RNA sequence: CCCCAUGAACGAGGAAUUCCCAGUAAGUGCGGGUCAUAAGCUUGCGUUGAUUAAGUCCCUGCCCUUUGUACACACCGCCCG
RNA sequence: CGCAAGACGGACCAGAGCGAAAGCAUUUGCCAAGAAUGUUUUCAUUAAUCAAGAACGAAAGUCGGAGGUUCGAAGACGAUCAGAUACCGUCGUAGUUCCGACCAUAAACGAUGCCGACUGGCGAUGCGGCGGCGUUAUUCCCAUGACCCGCCGGGCAGCUUCCGGGAAACCAAAGUCUUUGGGUUCCGGGGGGAGUAUGGUUGCAAAGCUGAAACUUAAAGGAAUUGACGGAAGGGCACCACC
């Protein structure tokens, strides 16, 4: 019995997308399809920005981001609880959320 | 076999930068000693050091890096030229977000001294405030006649003037601002740069225009 | 590159880690300069008020 | 050993490159242009257990063994370009890297600048291995 | 049961594994049951009396949601040449 | 640091677009083409849907070249296992790519024929048109332009709804079906035997289309409900569990 109404996920007005490689399995899924979560982060982390402060010359500099944007499969998103099963009606909820920004004093 | 361990015989050379930049002293580099077998020149010559504009001009130049490249040598000094802007890579990827149209144009073109340029641009369309769309794209229509006025521009503003104006033009970035005005008459854009220049063609030699540009 | 030792004194117990259950959260003031608070991992029974010592004196951890 | 200059200032300027892929992490600087070496040594030389090869501790060690020579020859100080195995490779950085970094600048050489220099491609050649993943 | 004699292995226990938070673990004797006789047992009792978590869900076990299931004599279940 | 080859067009990129469907993301030019809209243009029934016939048709495979970068159906290797011809590592094949022919099939799924009308709320978004003594952007005012708000078409959809449907899951179409009748086309009549035998046909080949029976058997199957159970996710609780 069909499960998501949206069957894998959102295609509808086409019948076909090029498909990407899972950045896990190096799997193969359509793009629509496919879980994506975005990646920035410093170059030097928590700890280092101190000693990477103090031992810079330069009056502060002011550090540089990598940014990479993710795809996983089905099975490496869930493996790895980038997503988990929500129960039957929660699975309805496309929505985003957390409470505050998770930053530094977060879990 | 125990042997010749190198640094204790190599030599030292002060990069110096050109003069449309700040200030010039780039920092360091070693070469092996000179022996008639050998030209420490010769592999001190063609090097290429990429600094940051910000290391160079003093900032907002954190994003931007230039590419100088060593065009000759006089004892402990080695006097470089343009070769390249970029912007590297967190600034770039930092543009780059969802719901905007990225819009890029580039030319090649012969400058004023015959340097084969290409040259890129790069803009994204921006909500303006009591927008609410959330999105914000542009129109094929839009974008073509975007592209056509930025590419107008990168060829009219580099045909006049030689490899060194361009220079003196990428610095307080008036190409930028140029963009911005022949534009926004078409479709908002925010961001907007010359992101990267390459260097295609380089003319004969010439030690006058270097000398001219360093000294 | 280093050496040094640190006294830290536990100002806030915060809870519990390990599986297993057997490693206690704790936040120190720093002693030889109080302004300064960091969050370290302890083997042993702690309470608040008495001292660790600290050999590296970054780092600053959390779960495992 | 040797130095460009007395210079109870500035710092002659290397270049730091740090290529951190998992199972083992490259430290290494060069001469600004790139053309000239000067002391390498990885995060594996400096333990044995190949399983180890990458782990941040060894990391350390090799910055440690490479920030030695480099202040050992003459460079001052050292600008970094970060890398991670890049290609149709992960594009994420090896758990290594932070370490060597943490290392130097600890170590008390000096840092300037940043950026991350992993190959990345306006995608394509077949990531490897084929279409229905590595099942595992 | 005693008396003598003969005077063994065992000089710290691998794979494994039980049980336990305060009069508790452990040492230590006693009494009751069996009983004519017969305690290395069980079954309490006082005596001497610590080390050690003070918690948690990792392993294990069981119940808690959510979820999957061709199972329902219920995974010790229902399978291919 | 340069250069060569072949591959491919990332980020931007969406419950977003177009295309009959299969499918389709670099720039620019040429070539014809396709829908929507606007339209007090033109014709006067031109029209709906379809045996037979026919166009297109992902992938693999096949014919001959180009080409083989990348990765790699087979093989040979290293490990793992009681066994391992596998998963896992390595080497690496036809092949992937491209041209001219074949081939006609994919859970080619929206698993939902096509066409027409009628029955219900709200807000998005691609696009066209229309309206505003609304905003912002300019010159001396402009013509600009992008927006905000509303209106109307036709897109792909979404959301919430005891209309109504359905066995339910669900469904604004799967509604207007016992109160069973708008047009037309196709396939099915328990499950296995079987897309099998056999004849015809198409194919170079691999195979494709049409398609039985004898016999076999009382359930095959669907949906929802609930446990049991999981080397699925959050859960707990106990020294018969750990610490």
């Amino acid at each position: 019995t069909k499960k998501r109404r949206n069957n894998g996920r959102a295609k509808k007005g086409r019948g076909h997308v090029q498909p990407i490689r899972c950045t896990n399995c190096a799997c193969c899924v359509p793009k629509d399809k496919a879980i994506k979560k975005f990646v920035i982060r410093n170059i030097v982390e928590a700890a280092a920005v101190r000693d990477i402060s103090e031992v810079s010359v330069f009056d502060a500099y002011v550090l540089p981001k990598l940014y990479v944007k993710l795809h996983y499969c089905v099975s490496c998103a869930i493996h790895s609880k980038v997503v988990r099963n929500r129960s039957r009606e929660a699975r309805k909820d496309r929505t985003p959320p957390p409470r505050f920004r998770p930053a530094g004093a977060a879990p | 076999k125990k042997v010749v361990d190198p640094f204790s015989k190599k030599d030292w050379y002060d990069v110096k930068a050109p003069a449309m930049f700040n200030i010039r002293n780039i920092g360091k580099t070693l070469v092996t000693r000179t022996q008639g077998t050998k030209i420490a020149s010769d592999g001190l010559k063609g090097r290429v050091f990429e600094v940051s504009l910000a290391d160079l001009q003093n900032d907002e130049v954190a994003f931007r890096k230039f590419k100088l490249i060593t065009e000759d040598v006089q004892g402990k000094n080695c006097l470089t030229n343009f070769h390249g802007m970029d912007l590297t890579r967190d600034k770039m990827c930092s543009m780059v977000k969802k719901w905007q149209t990225m819009i890029e144009a580039h030319v090649d073109v012969k400058t004023t001294d015959g340097y084969l340029l290409h040259l890129f641009c790069v803009g994204f369309t921006k909500k303006c405030n009591n927008q609410i769309r959330k999105t914000s794209y542009a129109q094929h229509q839009q974008v073509r006649q975007i592209r056509k006025k930025m590419m107008e521009i990168m060829t009219r503003e580099v045909q006049t003037n030689d490899l060194k104006e361009v220079v003196n033009k990428l610095i307080p970035d008036s190409i930028g601002k140029d963009i911005e005005k022949a534009c926004q008459s078409i479709y908002p854009l925010h961001d907007v740069f010359v992101r990267k220049v390459k260097m295609l063609k380089k003319p004969k030699f010439e030690l006058g225009k270097l000398m001219e540009l360093h000294g | 590159r280093v050496q040094p030792i640190k006294l830290a004194r536990v100002t806030k117990v915060l809870g519990r880690t390990g599986s297993q259950g057997q490693c206690t959260q704790v936040r120190v003031e720093f002693m030889d300069d109080t302004s300064r608070s960091i969050i370290r991992n302890v083997k042993g029974p702690v309470r608040e008020g008495d001292v660790l010592t600290l050999l590296e004196s970054e780092r600053e951890a959390r779960r495992l | 050993s040797l130095g460009p200059q007395v210079a109870e200032g500035e710092n002659v300027f290397g270049v730091c490159h740090i290529f951190a892929s998992f199972n083992d992490t490259f430290v290494h600087v060069t001469d600004l242009s790139g053309k000239e070496t000067i002391c390498r040594v990885t995060g594996g030389m400096k333990v044995k257990a190949d399983r180890d090869e990458s782990s941040p501790y060894a990391a350390m060690l090799a910055a440690q063994d490479v920030a030695q020579r480099c202040k050992e020859l003459g460079i001052t100080a050292l600008h970094i370009k970060l890398r991670a195995t890049g290609g149709n490779r992960t594009k994420t950085p090896g758990p290594g890297a932070q370490s060597a970094l943490r290392a130097l600048a600890r170590s008390g050489m000096k840092i300037g600048r940043i950026e991350d220099v992993t190959p990345i491609p306006s995608d394509s050649t077949r990531r490897k291995g084929g279409r229905r993943g590595r099942r595992l």
